[PDB]
């Protein structure tokens, strides 16, 4: 659909990556994930969500876990795909990643991921107190 | 504004009633009606109170006597005066008297028995209770003010000891124990008491406030928290609030959600907060709000009316905040239109399209301006916070029904209305639209208008010319650049957001006559100022020499004298 | 600055907005009803610069008036030694005890440092509301970053700013 291939050439992803891996080293890894989650397509979107996102669910890594900045993002990128339809995109969301964050890191990746579940789903707000409600 | 004068035309009204010596039913219903619109504007102080509630009394209007009482009691919380008045009042009554005066006298043993000043209001319901003939009713209240912290303790201990000649130690153990163990409270509460008993003296100063000893008592009546403390720490905050500060409202709030009463108490003391309080505070109000959202969880029909009766209320006083409108239009979504995942898809997608109905015929009907009161979004809806409601709709008819088409009609529509052309939301979702769809057409047509004929903050402008610079140095090419570029605009994406960010006003493409030449030196001030007509200090000194020059031409010489100013600021503000 | 002329249905946060990136800003109070405000800023060349760039520029639909005007101490001071019509006389607003050497006016800074303090670089700074902060390495990053939270949260309304 003529998408001129941005961040995600192989020649720059690898420049990505080497300074996504010094992990709290090097400042500015914020726009970095920011920046490689406007693609907003099949393939594109389906090559992040492969190569970054669930690589640093793979790895375990503590920062990027522990931050909001980086569910919010993982969010933002599924939802504002325009090649699912709204309930597989809604349902991929809050049965595939909202899981996965673990409940002791929940005062840190809740406040950043409340305001975008206040955002664009209002409806499943309650979902997402119950799962971090401070009584299991 | 004058409570000096709204207190002195009371005291002058009462005065003429008082000197023309007659009932004068004009300025009795003046004085009545001075009271009233005082009470509405005051918080109306208790000694002060207790004159209306006297001349009414002396009036002889029983009904009207007790309810004046009762928002006696809502006005000041340490009206143990105006309290023993409305028991010393009340029993000179009807036959529903013996529950009535109890009733009273309960409530105040809940609002003022745990003051240390509470002396009188158990002795005169002991007194009510001497008159009647239950003497295991005088008995109950002997107990109960024996275990609590008071003035005459020791006074009370040994009264009760010598008036009970019947039943006077039948549980000696119990009555002492109590007695001693209200005597170790009390003798802790006197440091307190009398580092606040040596400082309240009215000079106008901190020391009448007690602010520093009420903030030390109130700080060790926190931590030593016996479990009286709630309701000690409520005695403690009322008599240091009577002495407006909505930061002591912040930390008794904060001490009473950590003490986990019921949330019925807590939402009691937020509507008293929220009603006595002065508006503009800002910041115990969206507390509440908050408040209101986390604990809807627990406890779901009445906590979606408290807080639309919340919203509704807070509209009337900040129309021009908007948090308040996406809030409602986000619980509303919630409630009113809620549907989980486990549900069959079509009861799904009906909610969703009956929450655009909704939301569209609201806007819809409020441009054309017909209202209808029964929907309570007709009535939220402000000319301020109208534009969130169009971005709501654009949101919702983009993102979850997923057409296209509809969503640029209705970009294409409402772009056009007097009251979101220049609105944030709209135009900023409307850049996150032309950005999901990749296209660069409308998005050069967008910044190229930024500051002519969209009109947004420059924070704001600053904001989407350099995530639009960012975005399109990553997902643009150099074919696509080079036939981007027009000359007569001279607009080129990657060089014109570097250089019209800190100005909006920015044209790409007789100059002493100019209003930058005129006040170039110095801004604002204005001087025509005198220069040579033919200069020649441009021309080399070797080309003046092939043929004589010229005598020199001059202009504004009359106005090396004159300097003019626009000054706005006298003739606008200060002589209005 | 006095900025005069306003809609009256614009607040101090979205008229902080406006006024904010052409340079640090001490305090933006608003009279209730007057149609009018008053910005200050730290320097005289951003205050400046805004009376150049912000002039007549229209907010919320109303064509603004900028020019320069008094502080809300001198202006009740006026006020009523004009209704006693006295005097009215001002006073010299306060200068920065020049030679000053880490500052470079009209500059921002939103939010362990070792800092070589060489010339090009910036040292010290004024914090935004008020305190001097050291100025930091990490300026960029601080401040992209805000831009990218104003954004995401702006578009979905809550912040009108």
């Amino acid at each position: 659909d003529s998408q001129s291939n941005g961040l995600l050439n192989k020649e720059l992803f690898d420049k990505v990556w080497k300074r996504l891996s010094c992990k709290e080293k090097k400042s500015g890894q914020e726009i970095l994930l920011n920046n490689l989650v406007q693609f907003y397509s099949k393939d594109t979107v389906e090559f992040v969500e492969k190569n970054i996102f669930q690589k640093i669910i793979e790895f375990g890594w503590e920062y990027y876990l522990q931050n909001g900045m980086f569910w919010n993002c993982y969010c933002r990128l599924i939802y504002f795909d325009t090649s699912r339809s709204y309930l597989d995109k809604r349902q991929y969301i809050v049965r595939k990643i909202w899981p996965q964050i673990d409940k002791k890191f929940a005062q840190s990746v809740l406040p950043s991921l409340t305001e975008f579940c206040e955002s664009y789903f209002p409806e499943e707000m309650d979902t997402l107190e119950e799962m971090f409600t401070e009584e299991p | 504004a004058l409570r000096g004068l709204d207190t002195q035309f009371l005291q002058d009204n009462t005065a003429l009633v008082q000197a023309y010596r007659g009932l004068d039913w004009s300025d009795i219903s003046s004085l009545t009606q001075m009271v009233d619109v005082i009470e509405q504007t005051v918080v109306k102080y208790g000694n002060p109170n207790d004159s209306i509630k006297l001349a009414l009394e002396t009036i002889l209007w029983q009904i009207l006597r007790k309810y004046p009482l009762l928002f006696g009691f809502w006005k000041r919380f340490a009206t143990i005066e105006y309290q023993l008045f409305g028991l010393k009042k009340s029993i000179a009554v009807l036959a529903t008297s013996v529950k009535w005066f109890p009733t009273s006298l309960e409530l105040w043993c809940d609002y003022l028995n745990v003051l240390c000043v509470n002396n009188p209001n158990e002795t005169d319901f002991i007194r009510n209770n001497f008159e009647i003939a239950k003497d295991l009713i005088g008995k109950q209240f002997l107990s109960h003010p024996f275990w609590d912290k008071f003035i005459e303790f020791e006074v009370g201990q040994k009264n009760w000891h010598n008036v009970q000649r019947i039943y006077e130690y039948i549980i000696e153990v119990p009555l002492h124990q109590y007695a001693r163990f209200f005597t170790s409270y009390k003798k802790f509460l006197n440091e307190k008491n009398l580092k606040t008993t040596r400082n309240i003296d009215i000079v106008l100063r901190k020391t009448q406030t007690t602010v520093n000893e009420i903030w030390q008592f109130e700080s060790k009546i926190k931590q030593p928290f016996f479990n009286l403390g709630q309701v000690l720490n409520d005695d403690l905050e009322n008599w240091s609030r009577y002495l407006y500060h909505e930061n002591t409202w912040m930390m008794y709030i904060k001490w009473l959600t950590k003490k986990n009463i019921s949330d019925e108490v807590v939402v009691d003391i937020y509507q008293k907060a929220n009603t006595f309080l002065p508006l503009d505070f800002k910041t115990l109000r969206y507390d509440f709000l908050r408040f209101l959202k986390r604990k809807y969880r627990s406890n779901n029909t009445l906590f979606n009316n408290i807080f639309n009766e919340t919203v509704s209320r807070y509209l009337k006083i900040w129309p021009n905040d908007i948090l308040l409108m996406t809030e409602y239009l986000c619980m509303l979504k919630r409630h009113s239109f809620k549907n989980s995942l486990d549900q069959s898809p079509k009861e799904i997608l009906e909610k969703q399209t009956s929450f655009t109905k909704i939301l569209e015929t609201s806007i819809t009907n409020y441009i054309n301006n017909q209202i209808d009161a029964k929907v309570h979004l007709q009535t939220l809806i402000n000319d301020k916070n109208l534009s969130i409601v169009v971005v709501e709709l654009i949101k919702t008819t983009w993102l979850v029904l997923k057409n296209n088409m509809q969503t640029r009609k209705y970009f294409n529509l409402y772009q056009k209305n007097i009251l979101i052309k220049n609105s944030v939301p709209f135009w900023l979702t409307y850049y996150k639209f032309e950005k999901s769809n990749v296209n660069f057409t409308k998005l050069n047509k967008f910044i190229r208008e930024l500051g002519v004929e969209i009109y947004l903050p420059t924070t704001v402008m600053n904001d989407i010319l350099t995530d639009y610079k960012t975005f399109y140095l990553t997902h643009s090419n150099i074919v696509t650049y080079e036939s981007s570029i027009i000359d007569s605009n001279t607009f080129d994406p990657i060089l014109y957001p570097e250089l019209k960010m800190s100005n909006p006003k920015y044209d790409p493409v007789d100059w002493h006559k100019k209003t930058e030449w005129k006040e170039a030196g110095h801004i604002g001030i204005t001087t025509e100022r005198p220069q040579i007509s033919n200069s020649i200090i441009e021309c080399n000194s070797g080309t003046l020499i092939q043929k004589p020059i010229s005598l020199p031409n001059f202009r504004n010489l009359e106005k090396i004298n004159q300097v003019k100013i626009n000054d706005l600021y006298t003739e606008e503000f200060l002589k209005e | 600055v006095f900025i005069g002329g306003l809609s009256s249905l614009v607040t101090e946060d979205e008229l902080r907005a406006y006024f904010q990136p052409f340079g640090t800003i001490v305090y933006v109070k608003i009279p209730v009803g007057k149609c009018c405000g008053f910005v200050q800023y730290v320097d005289r060349l951003s205050a400046e610069a805004a009376i150049a760039g912000m002039q007549g520029f229209p907010i919320a639909n109303s064509r603004v008036r900028l020019s320069w005007g008094r502080s809300a101490k001198q202006t009740a001071l006026l006020q009523q030694a004009m209704l006693s019509n006295s005097l009215q006389v001002q006073q010299q607003q306060p200068g920065l005890q020049q030679p000053n050497y880490g500052y470079i006016p009209s500059s921002t800074c939103e939010a362990n440092v070792s800092s070589t303090m060489l010339p090009g670089c910036q040292i010290l700074n004024y914090s935004n509301p008020q305190q001097v902060i050291m100025q930091g390495s990490e300026a960029v990053v601080n401040s992209t970053n805000a831009m990218l939270n104003r954004l995401e949260q702006g578009s979905n309304g809550f912040m009108f700013a």
